[PDB]
DNA sequence: AGGCACTGGC
DNA sequence: GGCCAGTGCCT
């Protein structure tokens, strides 16, 4: 085994220039600093290890120092370098499947101020360790008349940089101890600074093997990247501005403009007492002849025009239409969402026809913000290569689900959403002309059907033997449900159990709500099986303030009452985590390349979807049906005693394939 | 005694009065818009046929205002035909809105 | 429920 | 700018 680290001159998508790389060999324990001119070198021992079969540990090494060096290997040496997946670790990985509660800044892309909890030793002793450096050399030269460019203390490779290097390694090391040192994940028996790849693998906790191929993965779907309809979206945003422009001025003409105050410095002071009064609108007293004032306060204020996106003026207006504001916020506010703008009727007119433009007016904004003008909007994040690489965190949840951002590909709006079909539409393979063909690729949207409920039959089965389980594929489940708790109409009970507000979904808003889930978890006593078995091994005060996921990791529980759904939500999330993993895997042990230059790519990955970009229509044949035995192996490896499924669909984009 | 304009009446109130009159641009909220309150009333009194005092409250007629660039009160203008005379924001005494008046009136 | 993130207001 | 508040988008 090794730990190294590498400086470059710039981020992945934008290095081009390796300045320096450590390295502390476990079987010599001496830290080996190569330095630009020993890059070839530095490649050298690394290929050495795999060579070996050993182990090399990187901090978030499988996101960057790997991918980074695959690309600087060919720029600056014309050389073709590629480590293989099986013989690296990463510590940030790895410290995300074991500091699972606590909470991270991104190494240093996120301000912790903002950032509740507990933050964590190395992690912040790693991340904010960057910028130890930058000051470190910011001063160092902002001393010397040089005034400090930009980031120019990453242009050119130094000394202070070769030595933060070899720094980062020991805190590195440090933490992969700190790391192994779990007996939870790691048996004390064997000593994994030790052993070899296969040994590191085999030999620990399912959740290691299982967390790395996928932030390998993961990692290969973001360099991807999702083939993005810049013009579609440019439209869009034309069309939209515009929709916004009229809305506004339709609305402007019917809540006229208003003065505030705002600027008051002193305090008005009664004529005679002379007592701060607050209430009042704060005042300037200058001075006085076209002289404007006198020695004679002023309250100072502002004309402010009517502005639909503040939910203050909305509040306001609507107010003097003769609105009583039920529904306050526990900071002495009325809620104004769509749902109470939907309820509120005043009796002008021309105004209470005006709350519908509103609504549609709030909307048009939540749209043209997330593609245009927000800050981590589509068309300010679509690459050269006409891709746009949102980040995905294969961790970050707590229960298995990754965090994607930067933008946010897991919050497009869907087809049943204001333009959620113009959006949708602009993510797909269509969108990427192939390499050579030059012609557009074909993309493949495979999700996991019903995962949820059947997380439950599973898990409800030691006590069911097979019911739901069954009934949920051989017959009915809705229906059963229907009935199951006393209700009316069947769509109404697939609401009730995917959700679990349950009154009120019914028509009342507690008894009845406090009622159903009596008669539900009574005719139903499975559900209540499950629940009370786990109150029982977990309350007692607690004994074991986690649970185990289908893999054996450790899944933190918030709330006894949240429990139950933890239990569910992180078995449906490593069961997809794991078959996006066979699924590839599979579609490589049979003959396709992963890649834009291959013969497949992934594109997306939201919890239980994934859209795969296929170069022909045949290969995202295939895809769809290996998504399906992926899956299904995924069900006999976990015991799983409720035949898992998928359903796939071929087409052009993101649109077409939901 | 004193006119209450409105949006409406301001034009062919207050525009076309050929006399003078002396628009006070207000709100109830306006500690200062309450002080200089009682001195423009009796200002009436103590000028009429002469001069002719007339309050406007901006926030019952919200369309005038924004015309004079109104950026304080009470805002004071002494209209003089069509066109404003002069400005003064503030509350003047009992004594200086005399002054400020005849040094004009 | 689990996440990210946009706009207004100070 | 940095920072909460109030919201809405996804699974
Ligand atoms: N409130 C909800 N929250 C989360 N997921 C939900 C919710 N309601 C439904 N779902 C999931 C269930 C599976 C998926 C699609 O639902 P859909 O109703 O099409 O399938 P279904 O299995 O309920 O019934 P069927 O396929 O017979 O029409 O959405
Ligand atoms: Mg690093």
């Amino acid at each position: 085994m090794i730990v190294s680290d590498i400086e470059a001159n710039a981020l992945l998508e934008s290095v081009t220039k390796f300045h320096c790389g450590v390295i502390y060999d476990y079987s010599t324990a001496e830290y080996v600093s190569y330095r630009p001119s020993d890059f070839g070198a530095y490649l050298d021992a690394l290929e050495a290890e795999v060579a070996r079969g050993g182990l090399i540990v990187f901090h978030n090494g499988h996101k960057y120092d790997v991918p980074a060096l695959t690309k600087l290997a060919k720029l600056q040496l014309n050389r073709e370098f590629h480590l293989p997946r099986e013989n690296c670790i990463d510590t940030l990985v790895l410290s995300r499947l074991i500091h699972s509660n606590l909470k991270d800044t991104d190494m240093g892309l996120l301000r912790s101020g903002k950032l509740p909890g507990a933050l964590e030793a190395w992690g912040y002793r790693l991340g904010e360790m960057k910028g130890e450096y930058k000051d470190d050399f910011k001063r160092m030269l902002e001393e010397q008349g040089e005034e400090y460019v930009d980031g120019m203390e990453w242009w050119n490779f130094n000394e202070e940089m070769m030595d933060y290097n070899v720094q980062d390694v020991v805190v590195t090391k440090a933490l992969l101890e700190k790391l192994l040192s779990d007996k939870h994940y790691f048996p004390p028996e064997i000593d994994f600074t030790d052993v070899g790849y296969t040994t590191f693998w085999s030999e620990s906790l399912e959740a290691v093997d299982i967390e790395h191929r996928a932030a390998w993965l993961l990692a290969k779907q973001e360099r991807n990247g999702f083939p993005f309809d810049t013009k579609a979206i440019e439209e869009l945003y034309v069309e939209l501005a515009a929709r916004r422009s009229e809305l506004l001025r339709k609305l402007t003409e019917t809540f006229g403009s208003w003065y505030q105050p705002k600027g008051g410095t002193e305090m008005f002071c009664h004529p005679r007492t002379g007592k701060p009064l607050p209430k009042y609108p704060r005042i300037k007293t200058p001075v006085g002849d076209t002289r404007e004032y006198v020695a004679a306060p002023y309250t100072p204020v502002e004309h402010v025009v009517f502005n639909p996106s503040s939910r203050d003026h909305i509040q306001k207006k609507l107010q003097e239409a003769g609105w009583v504001p039920t529904k306050y916020t526990d900071k002495g506010a009325p809620v104004v969402d769509d749902e109470v703008l939907e309820g509120v009727r005043v009796d002008d007119p021309e105004k209470q026809a005006a709350i519908d433009l509103i609504k549609e007016y709030l909307m048009i904004q939540k749209r043209i913000g997330q593609s245009a003008e927000g800050d981590k909007a589509w068309l300010r994040y679509v690459a050269e290569d006409g891709k746009i690489h949102g980040s995905v965190n294969p961790n970050g949840a707590v229960t298995g689900r990754a965090t994607h951002a930067f933008p946010n590909l897991a919050q497009i709006p869907g087809v049943r959403s204001p333009y959620g079909e113009q959006c949708r539409a602009a993510f797909g393979a269509e969108h990427h002309l192939d390499g050579i063909t030059g012609k557009p690729w074909v993309q493949a949207g495979i999700d996991a059907s019903g995962l949820e409920l059947r997380c439950l039959a599973h898990f409800m089965a030691r006590f069911d033997n097979g019911e739901y389980a069954h009934e949920i594929l051989n017959g009915d489940i809705h229906t059963k449900n229907q009935i199951a708790a006393e209700l009316p109409t069947r769509d109404n009970a697939k609401t009730f159990i995917y959700g679990f507000k349950i009154g009120q979904i019914v028509g009342a808003g507690k008894e009845r709500g406090k009622e159903l889930k009596k008669k539900f978890l009574e005719n139903t006593p499975a559900i209540a099986a499950l629940r009370e078995s786990i109150q029982q091994t977990l309350v007692e005060k607690w004994k074991r303030r986690w649970i185990k996921g289908l893999d054996g990791r450790k899944v933190h529980v918030r709330s006894p009452h949240a429990a139950l759904n933890t239990l569910l939500q992180s078995a449906g999330a490593l069961i997809c985590k794991l078959w996006i993993i066979k699924t590839e895997e599979m579609l490589v042990e049979k003959g396709l390349k992963h890649g834009w230059d291959g013969d497949f790519a992934y594109m997306a990955w939201v919890h239980d979807e994934i859209q795969v970009g296929c170069r022909t229509e045949e290969i995202a044949q295939v895809v769809i049906e290996t998504a399906q035995e992926a899956m299904r192996w995924v069900g006999d490896h976990w015991n799983f005693r409720c035949l898992l499924d998928t359903e796939g669909k071929m087409g052009p984009n993101w649109a077409i394939c939901h | 005694k004193i006119i209450h304009l409105t949006d409406d009446s301001f034009d062919t109130d207050v525009l076309k009065a050929d006399g003078a009159i002396l628009v006070d641009f207000w709100a109830e909220w306006c500690g200062p818009c309450k002080m200089i309150a009682p001195i423009l009333d009796e200002i009436a009194d103590e000028y009429q046929g002469k001069l002719t005092v007339a309050k406007l409250n901006i926030d019952q007629n919200p369309g005038t205002a924004p015309k004079y660039g109104i950026r304080g009160i009470p805002t004071l203008l002494l209209f003089k035909n069509g066109e404003v005379a002069a400005t003064k924001v503030g509350a003047l005494s009992k004594g200086q809105l005399k002054e400020f008046l005849d040094a004009n009136l």
